[PDB]
């Protein structure tokens, strides 16, 4: 789900436990202290692991790197120093030029250009 | 069917039962257990051998 997650082998049918001193049933009871008397295998595939999802180093190569040319908060995703998915959020020099435009004439609308790409 | 069975298979049964319940509770996976009886069998060879009766009464009662 969204917290958190849960074969080769042949499915063994072992049924009717027993040991020298009884049967499994009448010391079911008190085995739970006794760790050598489960049965439940920790290297089975369907063997039940119930581990958070804890969220990968997300690094933010944000605004305020030498590398960026501008302000850039590229939300980098990556496990060791792969890189996995990368999303830019561009916007934060949105000044809204396409906007402006439209109240000002054709002559007045020619230094908004030059201030598209600095150089 | 009375004493003669309380000294045999029945008796011996249920003392059997007893021990072997005591026993399965120490073999457990657990690195501080298994460190203390290492340090704690390093007092045999301090003390003056004179005392291993003692000690074997001890343990008897420990089992209990
Ligand atoms: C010095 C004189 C020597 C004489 C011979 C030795 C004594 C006889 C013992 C026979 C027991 C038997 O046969 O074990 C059979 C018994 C129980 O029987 P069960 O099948 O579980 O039935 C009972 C079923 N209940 C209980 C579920 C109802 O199992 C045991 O307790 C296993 C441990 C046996 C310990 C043997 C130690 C021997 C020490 C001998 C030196 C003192």
């Amino acid at each position: 789900n969204d917290f958190y997650d849960v074969n080769d082998f042949f499915p063994v049918q072992v049924d009717g436990i027993e040991s020298s001193l009884g049967k499994y049933e009448e010391f079911a009871k008190d085995a739970h202290e006794w760790e050598s008397w489960n049965l439940q295998n920790e290297d089975h595939p369907e063997y039940p692991v119930k581990r958070t999802k804890i969220r990968h180093f997300t690094l933010n190569f944000g605004p305020q790197h030498p590398a960026a040319h501008g302000v850039l908060r590229l939300i980098l995703e990556l496990h060791g120093e792969e890189i996995l998915r990368s999303d830019p959020h561009v916007g934060l020099l949105h000044r809204g030029t396409e906007k402006l435009i439209e109240s000002k004439t054709y002559m007045q609308a020619l230094p908004y250009f030059d201030r598209l790409d600095y150089v | 069917r009375g004493i003669l069975q309380l000294f045999g298979p029945l008796g011996l049964w249920k003392l059997s039962t007893f021990i072997s319940s005591k026993l399965n509770k120490l073999v457990f996976l657990n690195i501080g257990f298994i460190l203390e009886i290492i340090v704690l069998s390093w007092l045999l060879i301090v003390f003056k051998v004179s005392l291993l009766k003692y000690i074997l009464l001890l343990i008897i009662f420990i089992i209990l």
